[PDB]
C-alpha cells in the first residue's frame, strides 16, 4: 500500500471529529501495545526500504537525520538480541516518535506517479 | 580451575588427545551401562532366568 | 461412532516391560512360548520368527534344536530329481498350522486367524489390547444384542462380535517352573512372548537408548555453554551516540 | 566474471547501509568475563518475561480453538449415546 | 587473501558458512532451515543403507522391511531413524514455513526465496507418500491408492494418467517398483531445489525479527551462528533419539504393521498425521472435483501471500492484530489436522468446512484488510492532521 | 541490464552456456566435454526408467533384465541403449582424456581441473562395474567376484574388507542388491563432480589447439559453439543408434546372456572391452599384491603429467618428438587391450609386461625427456650466439 | 559477494589480454555470402593436404605396434599347432 493512498485515508480520518473521537485512541492504543518505542525505535525506522521508493526518500534524507536513524536501528538490534528492553528514559516518547521520512516518501511516491502517467498518456486529435 | 591447568595449562585440548579421550570414555561408558542396566533388570534377563531353571 | 463400533478401550496393566529402563521379562517371555505352541500354533502361525533366535532369549541352543527337530520341511530333491522331507534346523522358521489361506478359512468357518508375528503392533493397545481380548470374553453378550452364528462376544474387539471363541482357561496348560496357569496368568505370558516376536531388539534398543540419550543430553548442555561463551562479547556490546558536527 | 544484479544486501566494506558517523561501540573479551553464570541468575530470573508480554496473543486463539473442540467432541460423544439417538436421526440425514 | 576465498571450491564454503554476514540479532526460529539439511542428509544417508537390503517387489516389499527390523545389524535403528526422521521432517518444515509467514520473510525481495520453498514443499510431501508406499502395508496400499486416484478428477485423459501411473488395473507390483525408483530419486530433485533456495538466499541474506535493515550491523556465520546451529542441533537429535528409542510408533499407525490387501481397505484407515490438515480440507468438499482442486490451491495460495500483504512494515513483531489472526490461522490449522483425524461425523464435518474457509480467508481476506487498517492506524496514531 | 544476466538462475546458465567468451580456434576435439554431459543425461534417464521394472534379488535380477527386454514396451531400446550407452561413454571418455595429454589440458592453471576429472573417471569406472553386475549374468558374478578380491590385497584387514562387501561368505543376495542401491547413486556423485569439474573450467576457461592465451580472440558460446556442439550431438545419437538398433550385442560378451553360477567360472571369461587395458596390466604382475597396486598406479600416475612435462610451451601442436611419442602412447594402450582380450600365453605375456612398462615409462621417462631435449632444440635452433 | 582470486582470465571488456591497437578487423553478414553450396570444386583439393602432414606420426607408430602384434599372434598360433609343440614345450614353462 502506498503512503499516499495511507494518509489519503488517515487525513480523512483525522480531519472528522466523529471518526477522529472514534478512531485514533484506538490507534494510540495500537502503537503502544506495538512496542516499538521500547526498543528506541520511531516508526518511521520500521518501514521495509528494500524498494524504489524508499531509497530515494533515504537518499534525500539530510545528513544528521540520517546518522541519528542509524544509531536508532544499530541499537534496536543490540537490545533485541539480548531480549531485553531500553531503560524507560531511552524509550521513544510520542512527541518524539514524529513522521521525519514520510515528507520525503510521499515526494518520491508522486514524481513516480506523474512519471508513469505521463509514460502512458494518450493523444487526443 | 588449577585441576585443568596441571593437565592442559591455558592450551584446548588437542584433536590427538580429544580423539584418545574418545576411544577410552567408549569403554568406560558402555561397560557402567551395561552394569547399570543389567542390575536395574535382576531376576528379568535370560542369564539370570537360566541359572533358575536347573531341572 | 457407537461404543460397541469402537469397541471397549484396554486399561493400562503394568508390563514390567513397560518404563524407558525395563527389559523383558524372559521367564515370562519362556512360559509364553509353552502357550503359544499348547493352545495358539493349532490355529496361528508366528512366519516372521526363526527358532535360532529363541537361543539366548527363552531357550537354550539345545532346547531350540531339539524344538524344530519336530517339525519336517522340504529339503533338496535326491539324486534322481524326486522331493524329500528333512527334520527342521535353528535358519528354519516357526511353521505354520495351514498349506494355505483356503485350509485355514475352512477350519475357522471362512475366518483366518492372522499372523501373530506383528499383532502387537498391528493393533491400537499393543499388550493391553491383546491380554484384554484373550481375558475378556464374558459369559454372554450383552441384552439386546444378537450374535451372528458362529460368532463370539468380546468388549473389546470393534463391533463386539469375533470370529475366535474364548480358549484360555484355568490350568489347562501345566508351567514347566511350577507356575499357576491361571487364564490371566497365560495371557499376561503370551502376550509378553508375543512382544518379544513383535520386537525382539527391544531389550537391545533400550540399553542404546539410554546411552545415545545421556551423551545428547550432555552434548545440548554443552553446546549451550559454550555458545554463551562465543557471543558473550557481542551480548554485552555497547553503544554511545554522539551526533557528529555538520 | 559477469556482472549480476543489484541487491540491497553488499558484503564486507561495502555492506549497503547509510553511512554511519558518530557510533562509538566497546566490548570486552569473553575471557575476561566472568566465567559463565548468566544460565540461572538472569535467565530465570528475566524468565517468563516474553511469556507475560505475548501470551495473551497465543492463548487467547488456544482457547478459542481448544473451546470449539472440546464443545464439538462433546457433543459427537451425546450423538452417539444412547440418549443422543433421536438428536442424531434428525441432525445427520 | 585467504586460501578459503580465493580457492574456487572453499570460497563457496566461505561465502554461505563462513564469512557469510548475518543479521546480529536473528532468533532461534532461524535455526530451522540448518535443521532441515541435517533432516534431508538424515533420511538420505538411512534411506540409501536401508535401500541396500530392501526388495520392491509387491510379494518382498514388507518382509523386506521385516528383515530390516530383524536380521540386519542396528536395522531397527535405520528404520526408525528414517520413519520418525520423516516426522521430523515436517514438524521443522512447518515451524521453517510458519516462521516466514509471521517474519514476513515471503516478502520483497525475497518472493523467489519463498516460491522456491513452496516448490520444496511439494517434492517433500510427494517423496514421503512415495516413501509410505515402499512398505506396502495396509496403509501404504490404500494411500497409493487414494493418491494416484487424485488425478482421476482431471477431465476427460483423468483415468488414462491414473492406468499409466499404477502401470495396470490397480495398485500393483508395477505401481510398488515404480514408486521405490522414485522414491530414490525426488530427494536429489529436493537437494538441488534447496541449492537454488540457498542461491536466492545469499543474494539477499537473511531477514531478521525486526523486520528492518540488517545493513548496519552484521557478524560472521563462523562461529556465531556455527555454534548457535551446533545448539539446536543436538536438540533435534536429543528428541529425535527420545522417539527412535523409547517411543518408535507412536508417531505412526498400527495398520501399516499389516501387509496390504486389495481387497480389505480397514475402518481404521488414517492418513500419516501430517498430511492430516489437507486431508481435512479435501474431505470438507462434497465434489470429487472441486475437492482435489481446493486441497491443491491449500498448499498454492502460499502463492499469493507476498501480493495480499498490504502492510508497509515486513513482519507481524509490533502489529497486534497481525499477531491475533497469526495465531488464529496456526491453531486453526491444528484443528484441521485434528479435523482430519475424526470420522466423517455432523460436528467434524461443518467444523472442517469452517475450517476449511477460514484457512483460505486468512491469505485472500484477513490477511489483506487487517494490514491495511493496520497501516492507517500506525498513521493517524501519531501525525496532527 | 539483461534479464539473463540480473536473474540468479539464469546468470548461471548465461556465463556457462551463452556469454562464455571461448577460444575462437578450438576444433571438433573440444566437443567432447558437452558428449559426456549428453551420455551422463543418457544413463541416469535411461537407467531411471529401467529401475522401474527391475528387482535386485539374485534370483530375479536376471529374469527382471529379460521382463525389461521382452514384456516392457520400448524395453528393449532402453537396455540397449543403457547398455552402448556405456560403452560410448568410455569412448568419448578416452577421446577427452587423450584431447587433455595431446593439447597439454592437464597444466598449470588447469591441475585442479585434471585432478577432479580423474577423479570422475574412477567414479564413472566404478560405477559401470556396479552395473554390470546387476544383470547377474556369468560376466555379472565373476566380475562381482574378482573386483571386490581386489581389496583382499590389503594387508590384515584384507579379507575382512571383502567380506563387508560382499554380506556375506561369497558374491550372494547382499552383494547384488547393495551394488544396485549403490548403482544409482554413485552417478548422482559424478553430476556433482562434473559440476566442480566445469567450476574449475570456467575461472580458466578453455584452452586452444595453438597451446597459447585466447584472451586477444574470443567469441561466445551462443550460437557459435552451442550449434557446433550440435553437429557432434547429432553424429554421436547416429552412430549410437546403429549400435542400438542394428548391432546391440557386439560390444558386449554372450556369457552375460547366462544367468550367474557361483560354482563354474566359464572358460571364456574376458572383462568389458573398457576395462581391458588396465585388467592386462594387473596380468603383467606375477604377484597379486603388486598387480592390483600396479593396475591402480595406471589410474593415479595421469596425475603426476602436470611435473613430468618439463615443456616450455603447452600442447604437442608445434612438437615432432612429442607427437610422435603421443600416439606411440595411444597405440600403446590400445595393444594393452588387444592383450587383454588374448589368453595368458608366451608371446602375449612379455608383450603386455613390455607394453606395460611402456605406459609407465611415457608419463615418468619419456614425457620429461623428450620435453627437456624439444626445449634445447627450440632455443639453439635459432638462437645465433 | 566477497573478493575474487585472480586469474588469467577476465570477462567481455576486461579479457586479460594484451591492449591492442593498430589492428583492424572486417567481416561480412553471413547472409550476404554464397549459400556455403561453394565447397566442392572451390576448395575440395585444399582436403589430404592437412592429413599429409600428420599421417606419419600416426602412421608410424600404428605400423610399428601393427607388425609388433600381428607377429606376436602367428608365433601363439604356431606355437599352439602340432608343429609348433617341440618349442611350445620349451618357451611355455
Ligand atoms: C517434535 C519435533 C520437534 C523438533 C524441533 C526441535 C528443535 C526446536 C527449536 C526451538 C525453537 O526454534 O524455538 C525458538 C524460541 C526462540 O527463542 P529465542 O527468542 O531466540 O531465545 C531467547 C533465548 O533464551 C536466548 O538464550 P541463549 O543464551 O542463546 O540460550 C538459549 C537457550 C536455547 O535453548 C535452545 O535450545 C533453544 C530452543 O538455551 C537455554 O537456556 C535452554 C537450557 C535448557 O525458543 C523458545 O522460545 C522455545 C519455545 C517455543
Ligand atoms: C567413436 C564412437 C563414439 C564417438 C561418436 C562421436 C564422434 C565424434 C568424435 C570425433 C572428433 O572429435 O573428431 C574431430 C576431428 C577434428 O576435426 P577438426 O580439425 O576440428 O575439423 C575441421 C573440420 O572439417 C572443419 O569443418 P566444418 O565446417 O565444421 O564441418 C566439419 C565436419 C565436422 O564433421 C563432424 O561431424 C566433426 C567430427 O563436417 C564435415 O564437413 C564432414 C562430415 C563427416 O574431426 C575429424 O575430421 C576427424 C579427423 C581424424
Ligand atoms: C501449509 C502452511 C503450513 C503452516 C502451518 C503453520 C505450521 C504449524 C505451526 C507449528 C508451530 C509454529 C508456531 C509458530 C511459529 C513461530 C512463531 C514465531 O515466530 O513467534 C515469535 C514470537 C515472539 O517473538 P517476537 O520477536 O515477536 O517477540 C517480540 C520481541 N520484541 O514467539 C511467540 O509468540 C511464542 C511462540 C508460541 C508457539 C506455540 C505454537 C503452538 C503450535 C501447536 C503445536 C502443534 C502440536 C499439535
Ligand atoms: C587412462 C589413459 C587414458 C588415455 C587413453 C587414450 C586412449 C586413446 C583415445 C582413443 C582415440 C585417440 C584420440 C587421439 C587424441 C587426440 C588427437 C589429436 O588431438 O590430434 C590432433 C592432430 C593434429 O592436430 P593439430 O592441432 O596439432 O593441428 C595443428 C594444425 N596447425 O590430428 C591428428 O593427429 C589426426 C587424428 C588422429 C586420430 C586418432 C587415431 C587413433 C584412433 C584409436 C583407434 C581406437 C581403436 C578401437
Ligand atoms: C492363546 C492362543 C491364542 C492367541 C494368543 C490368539 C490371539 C489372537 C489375536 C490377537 C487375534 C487378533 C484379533 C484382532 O483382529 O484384533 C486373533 C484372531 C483370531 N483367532 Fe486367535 N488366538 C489364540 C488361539 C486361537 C485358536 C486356538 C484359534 C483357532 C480355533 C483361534 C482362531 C482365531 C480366529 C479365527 C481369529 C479371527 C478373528 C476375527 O477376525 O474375527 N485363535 N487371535
Ligand atoms: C528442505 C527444506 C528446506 C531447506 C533445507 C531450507 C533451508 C533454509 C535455510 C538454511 C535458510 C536460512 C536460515 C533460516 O532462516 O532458517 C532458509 C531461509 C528461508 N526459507 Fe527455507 N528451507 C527449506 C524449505 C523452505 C520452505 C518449504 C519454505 C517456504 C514455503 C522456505 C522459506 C524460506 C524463507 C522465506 C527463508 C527466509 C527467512 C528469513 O530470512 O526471514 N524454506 N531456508
Ligand atoms: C527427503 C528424504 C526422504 C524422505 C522424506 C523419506 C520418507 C520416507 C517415508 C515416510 C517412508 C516410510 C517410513 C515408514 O513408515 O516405514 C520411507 C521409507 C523408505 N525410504 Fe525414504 N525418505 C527419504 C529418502 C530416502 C532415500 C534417499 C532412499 C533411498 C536411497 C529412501 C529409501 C527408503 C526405503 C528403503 C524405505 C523402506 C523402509 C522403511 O519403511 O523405512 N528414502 N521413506
Ligand atoms: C562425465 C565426465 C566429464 C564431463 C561431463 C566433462 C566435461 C567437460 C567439459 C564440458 C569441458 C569443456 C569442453 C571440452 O574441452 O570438451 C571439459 C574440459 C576439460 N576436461 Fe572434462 N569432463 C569429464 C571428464 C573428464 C576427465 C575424465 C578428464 C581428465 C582425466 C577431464 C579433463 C578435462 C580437461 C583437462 C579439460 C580442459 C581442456 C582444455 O580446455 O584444453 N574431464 N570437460
Ligand atoms: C551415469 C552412469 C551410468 C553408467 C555408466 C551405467 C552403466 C551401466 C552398465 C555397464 C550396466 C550394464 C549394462 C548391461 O550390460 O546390461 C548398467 C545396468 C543398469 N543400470 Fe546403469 N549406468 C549408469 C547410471 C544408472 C542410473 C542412474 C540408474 C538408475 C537406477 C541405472 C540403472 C541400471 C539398471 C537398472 C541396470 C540393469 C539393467 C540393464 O542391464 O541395463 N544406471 N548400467
Ligand atoms: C547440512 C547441515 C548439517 C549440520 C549443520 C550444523 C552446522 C555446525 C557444524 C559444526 C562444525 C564445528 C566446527 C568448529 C570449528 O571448526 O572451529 C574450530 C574449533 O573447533 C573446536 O573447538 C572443536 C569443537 C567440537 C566441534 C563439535 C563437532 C560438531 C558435531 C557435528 C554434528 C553436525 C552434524 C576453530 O577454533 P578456534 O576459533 O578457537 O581457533
Ligand atoms: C552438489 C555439489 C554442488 C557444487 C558446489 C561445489 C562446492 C564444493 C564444496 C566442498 C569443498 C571441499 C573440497 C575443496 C578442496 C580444496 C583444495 C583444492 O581445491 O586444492 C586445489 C587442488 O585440488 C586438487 O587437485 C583436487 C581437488 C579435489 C576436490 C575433491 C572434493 C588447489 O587449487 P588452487 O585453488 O590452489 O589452484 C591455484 C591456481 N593454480
Ligand atoms: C545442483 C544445481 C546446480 C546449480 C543450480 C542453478 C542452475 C540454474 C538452472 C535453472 C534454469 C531455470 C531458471 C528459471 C527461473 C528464471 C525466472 C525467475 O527466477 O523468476 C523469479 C521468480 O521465480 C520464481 O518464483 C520461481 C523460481 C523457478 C524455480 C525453477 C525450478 C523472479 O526473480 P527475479 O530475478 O526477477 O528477482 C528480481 C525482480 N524483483
Ligand atoms: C508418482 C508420484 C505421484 C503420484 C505423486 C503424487 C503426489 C501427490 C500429492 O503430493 C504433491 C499428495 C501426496 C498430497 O496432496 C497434495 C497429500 C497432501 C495427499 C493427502 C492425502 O493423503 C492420504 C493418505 O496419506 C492416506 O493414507 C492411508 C489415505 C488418504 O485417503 C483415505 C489420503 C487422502 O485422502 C489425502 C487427500
Ligand atoms: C562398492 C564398490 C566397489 C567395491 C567398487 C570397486 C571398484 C574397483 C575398480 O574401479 C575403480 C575396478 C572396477 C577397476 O580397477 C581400477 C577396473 C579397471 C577393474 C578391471 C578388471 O575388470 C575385470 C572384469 O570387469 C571382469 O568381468 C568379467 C573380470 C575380471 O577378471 C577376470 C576383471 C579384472 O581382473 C580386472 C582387473
Ligand atoms: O463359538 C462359540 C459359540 O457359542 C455360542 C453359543 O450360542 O455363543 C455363546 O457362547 C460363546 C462361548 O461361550 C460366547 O462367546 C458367546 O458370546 C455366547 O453367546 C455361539 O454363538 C458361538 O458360535
Amino acid at each position: 500500500q502506498s503512503f499516499t493512498s495511507i494518509a489519503r485515508i488517515g487525513d480523512y480520518i483525522l480531519k472528522s471529529p466523529v471518526l477522529s473521537k472514534l478512531c485514533v485512541p484506538v490507534a494510540n492504543q495500537f502503537i503502544n501495545l506495538a512496542g516499538y518505542k521500547k526498543l528506541g525505535l520511531k516508526f518511521d525506522d520500521l518501514i521495509a526500504e528494500e524498494n524504489p521508493i524508499m531509497q530515494t526518500a533515504l537518499r534525500r534524507l539530510p545528513e544528521d537525520e540520517s546518522y541519528a536513524r542509524a544509531y536508532r536501528i544499530i541499537r534496536a538490534h543490540q537490545t533485541e538480541l539480548t531480549h531485553h528492553l531500553l531503560p524507560r528514559n531511552e524509550w521513544i516518547k510520542a512527541q518524539e516518535d514524529v513522521p521525519y521520512l514520510l515528507p520525503y516518501i510521499l515526494e518520491a511516491e508522486a514524481a513516480a506517479k506523474e512519471k508513469d502517467e505521463l509514460d502512458n498518456i494518450e493523444v487526443s486529435k | 580451575s588449577s585441576l585443568y591447568k596441571t593437565f592442559f595449562k591455558r592450551n584446548a585440548v588437542f584433536v590427538g588427545t580429544i580423539f584418545a579421550g574418545a576411544f577410552v570414555f567408549q569403554t568406560v561408558f558402555d561397560t557402567a551401562i551395561t552394569s547399570w542396566y543389567e542390575n536395574h533388570n535382576k531376576g528379568k534377563l535370560w542369564k539370570d532366568v537360566k541359572a533358575r531353571i536347573a531341572a | 461412532m457407537t461404543a460397541a463400533e469402537h469397541g471397549l478401550h484396554a486399561p493400562a496393566y503394568a508390563w514390567s516391560h513397560n518404563g524407558p529402563f525395563e527389559t523383558f521379562d524372559h521367564a515370562s517371555i519362556r512360559r509364553g512360548y509353552q502357550v503359544y505352541r499348547e493352545v495358539c500354533a493349532a490355529c496361528h502361525s508366528l512366519d516372521r520368527v526363526a527358532w535360532r533366535t529363541l537361543v539366548g532369549v527363552s531357550h537354550t541352543n539345545e532346547e531350540v534344536r531339539n524344538m524344530a527337530e519336530e517339525f519336517e520341511y522340504d529339503d533338496e530333491p535326491d539324486e534322481q530329481g524326486n522331493p524329500k522331507k528333512r527334520p527342521g534346523k535353528l535358519s528354519d522358521y516357526i511353521p505354520g498350522p495351514y498349506p494355505n489361506e483356503q485350509a485355514a478359512r475352512a477350519a475357522n468357518q471362512g475366518a483366518l486367524p492372522p499372523d501373530l508375528s506383528l499383532i502387537v503392533k498391528a493393533r491400537h493397545g499393543g499388550c493391553d489390547y491383546i491380554f484384554s481380548l484373550l481375558t475378556g470374553y464374558p459369559d454372554e453378550p450383552p441384552a439386546g444384542v444378537a450374535l451372528p452364528p458362529g460368532s463370539n462376544y468380546n468388549p473389546y474387539f470393534p463391533g463386539g462380535s469375533i470370529a475366535m471363541a474364548r480358549v484360555l482357561f484355568d490350568d489347562m496348560v501345566e508351567y514347566e517352573d511350577g507356575t499357576p496357569a491361571t487364564t490371566s496368568q497365560m495371557a499376561k505370558d503370551v502376550t509378553t512372548f508375543l512382544n518379544w516376536c513383535a520386537e525382539p531388539e527391544h531389550d537391545e534398543r533400550k540399553r542404546l537408548g539410554l546411552k545415545t540419550v545421556i551423551i545428547l543430553s550432555s552434548l545440548y548442555l554443552l553446546s549451550i555453554w559454550v555458545k554463551k561463551f562465543k557471543w558473550a562479547g557481542i551480548k554485552t556490546r555497547k553503544f554511545v551516540f554522539n551526533p557528529p558536527k555538520p | 566474471g559477469p556482472p549480476s544484479g543489484k541487491t540491497y544486501m553488499g558484503w564486507w566494506g561495502h555492506m549497503g547501509g547509510p553511512k554511519q558517523k558518530g557510533i562509538t561501540s566497546y566490548a570486552v573479551s569473553p575471557y575476561a568475563q566472568k566465567p559463565l553464570q548468566g544460565i540461572f541468575h538472569n535467565a530465570v530470573f528475566n524468565s517468563f518475561r516474553r511469556f507475560k508480554s505475548q501470551f495473551l496473543y497465543v492463548l487467547i486463539p488456544a482457547g478459542i480453538y481448544w473451546y470449539w473442540w472440546k464443545n464439538g467432541n462433546e457433543y459427537n460423544e451425546f450423538l452417539y449415546s444412547k440418549a443422543g439417538r433421536e438428536e442424531l436421526e434428525r441432525v445427520n440425514v | 587473501m585467504a586460501f578459503r576465498k580465493s580457492n574456487v571450491y572453499l570460497s563457496l564454503v566461505n561465502s554461505y558458512i563462513i564469512d557469510s554476514p548475518q543479521p546480529s540479532s536473528i532468533n532461534y526460529w532461524w535455526n530451522m532451515g540448518s535443521l532441515l539439511g541435517l533432516c534431508l542428509v538424515i533420511q538420505i544417508v538411512t534411506g540409501i543403507f536401508m535401500a541396500m537390503h530392501y526388495s520392491s517387489n509387491i510379494e518382498l516389499a514388507f518382509s523386506s522391511v521385516e528383515h530390516i527390523m530383524r536380521d540386519v545389524h542396528n536395522g531397527y535403528i535405520l528404520r526408525y531413524l528414517h520413519a520418525n526422521g520423516a516426522s521430523f521432517f515436517f514438524m521443522v518444515m512447518f515451524m521453517h514455513m510458519a516462521k516466514g509467514l509471521y517474519y514476513g520473510s515471503y516478502r520483497s525481495p525475497r518472493v523467489t526465496l519463498w516460491n522456491v520453498g513452496v516448490i520444496i514443499f511439494i517434492l517433500t510431501i510427494a517423496t514421503a507418500f512415495l516413501g509410505y508406499c515402499c512398505v506396502y502395508g495396509q496403509m501404504s496400499h490404500w494411500g497409493a491408492t487414494v493418491i494416484t486416484n487424485l488425478f482421476s478428477a482431471i477431465p476427460f485423459v483423468g483415468n488414462d494418467i491414473v492406468s499409466w501411473l499404477w502401470g495396470g488395473f490397480s495398485v500393483s507390483n508395477p505401481t510398488i517398483q515404480r514408486f521405490f525408483a522414485l522414491h530414490y530419486l525426488v530427494p536429489f530433485i529436493i537437494a538441488a531445489m534447496v541449492i537454488m533456495h540457498l542461491m536466492a538466499l545469499h543474494i539477499h541474506g537473511s531477514s531478521n525479527p525486526l523486520g528492518i535493515t540488517g545493513n548496519l550491523d552484521r557478524i560472521p556465520m563462523h562461529s556465531y551462528f556455527i555454534f548457535k546451529d551446533l545448539v539446536t542441533v543436538f536438540l533435534f537429535m536429543l528428541i529425535l533419539a527420545l522417539f527412535v528409542f523409547y517411543s518408535p510408533n507412536t508417531l505412526g499407525h498400527p495398520d501399516n504393521y499389516i501387509p496390504g490387501n486389495p481387497l480389505v481397505t480397514p475402518a481404521s484407515i488414517v492418513p500419516e498425521w501430517y498430511l492430516l490438515p489437507f486431508y481435512a480440507i479435501l474431505r470438507s468438499i462434497p465434489d470429487k472435483l472441486l475437492g482435489v482442486i481446493t486441497m491443491f490451491a491449500a498448499i498454492l495460495v502460499l502463492l499469493v501471500l507476498p501480493f495480499t500483504d498490504r502492510s508497509v512494515v515486513r513482519g507481524n513483531t509490533f502489529k497486534v492484530l497481525s499477531k491475533f489472526f497469526f495465531f488464529i490461522f496456526v491453531f486453526n490449522f491444528v484443528l484441521l489436522g485434528q479435523i482430519g483425524a475424526c470420522h466423517v461425523e455432523v460436528p467434524y464435518v461443518l467444523m472442517g468446512q469452517i475450517a476449511t474457509f477460514i484457512y483460505f480467508a486468512y491469505f485472500l481476506i484477513i490477511v489483506p484488510v487487517i494490514s491495511t487498517i493496520e497501516n492507517v492506524l500506525f498513521y493517524i496514531g501519531r501525525v496532527n492532521k
